[PDB]
């Protein structure tokens, strides 16, 4: 996805 | 969106919010005053004028398909 990890 | 401020952090106002999806990365070409970003969604990489005017996309990059900073 596009989350910080 | 992308959105733009006075260093101040006053005067709040979108200035790209048409075709975008993951707005991940941010830049700014010095030499030419254009703000350039790039998308995950879409995966594309865009440049503008500082006020979101004139707005361009670069060219097919190979094989980038989650670009995050540029
Ligand atoms: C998405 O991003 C766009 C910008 O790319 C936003 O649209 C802008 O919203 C702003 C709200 O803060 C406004 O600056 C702007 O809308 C108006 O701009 C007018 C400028 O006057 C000239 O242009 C109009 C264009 O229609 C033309 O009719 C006129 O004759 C002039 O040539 C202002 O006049 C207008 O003022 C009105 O609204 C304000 C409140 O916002 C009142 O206080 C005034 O009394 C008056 O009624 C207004 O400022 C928007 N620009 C565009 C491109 O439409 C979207 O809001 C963003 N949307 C989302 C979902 O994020
Ligand atoms: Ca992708």
């Amino acid at each position: 996805x596009n989350x910080x990890x | 969106k992308i959105m733009r401020a006075w260093s101040d952090g006053s005067h709040l106002m979108p200035i790209v919010n048409t075709s975008l999806g993951w707005p991940n990365g941010l830049a700014i070409d010095w030499s030419a005053s254009r703000l350039y970003w790039v998308d995950a969604f879409f995966d594309k990489i865009e440049h503008s004028t500082l006020d979101g005017l004139d707005r361009k996309r670069l060219g097919h990059v190979d094989q980038m398909t989650h670009p995050f900073g540029l």
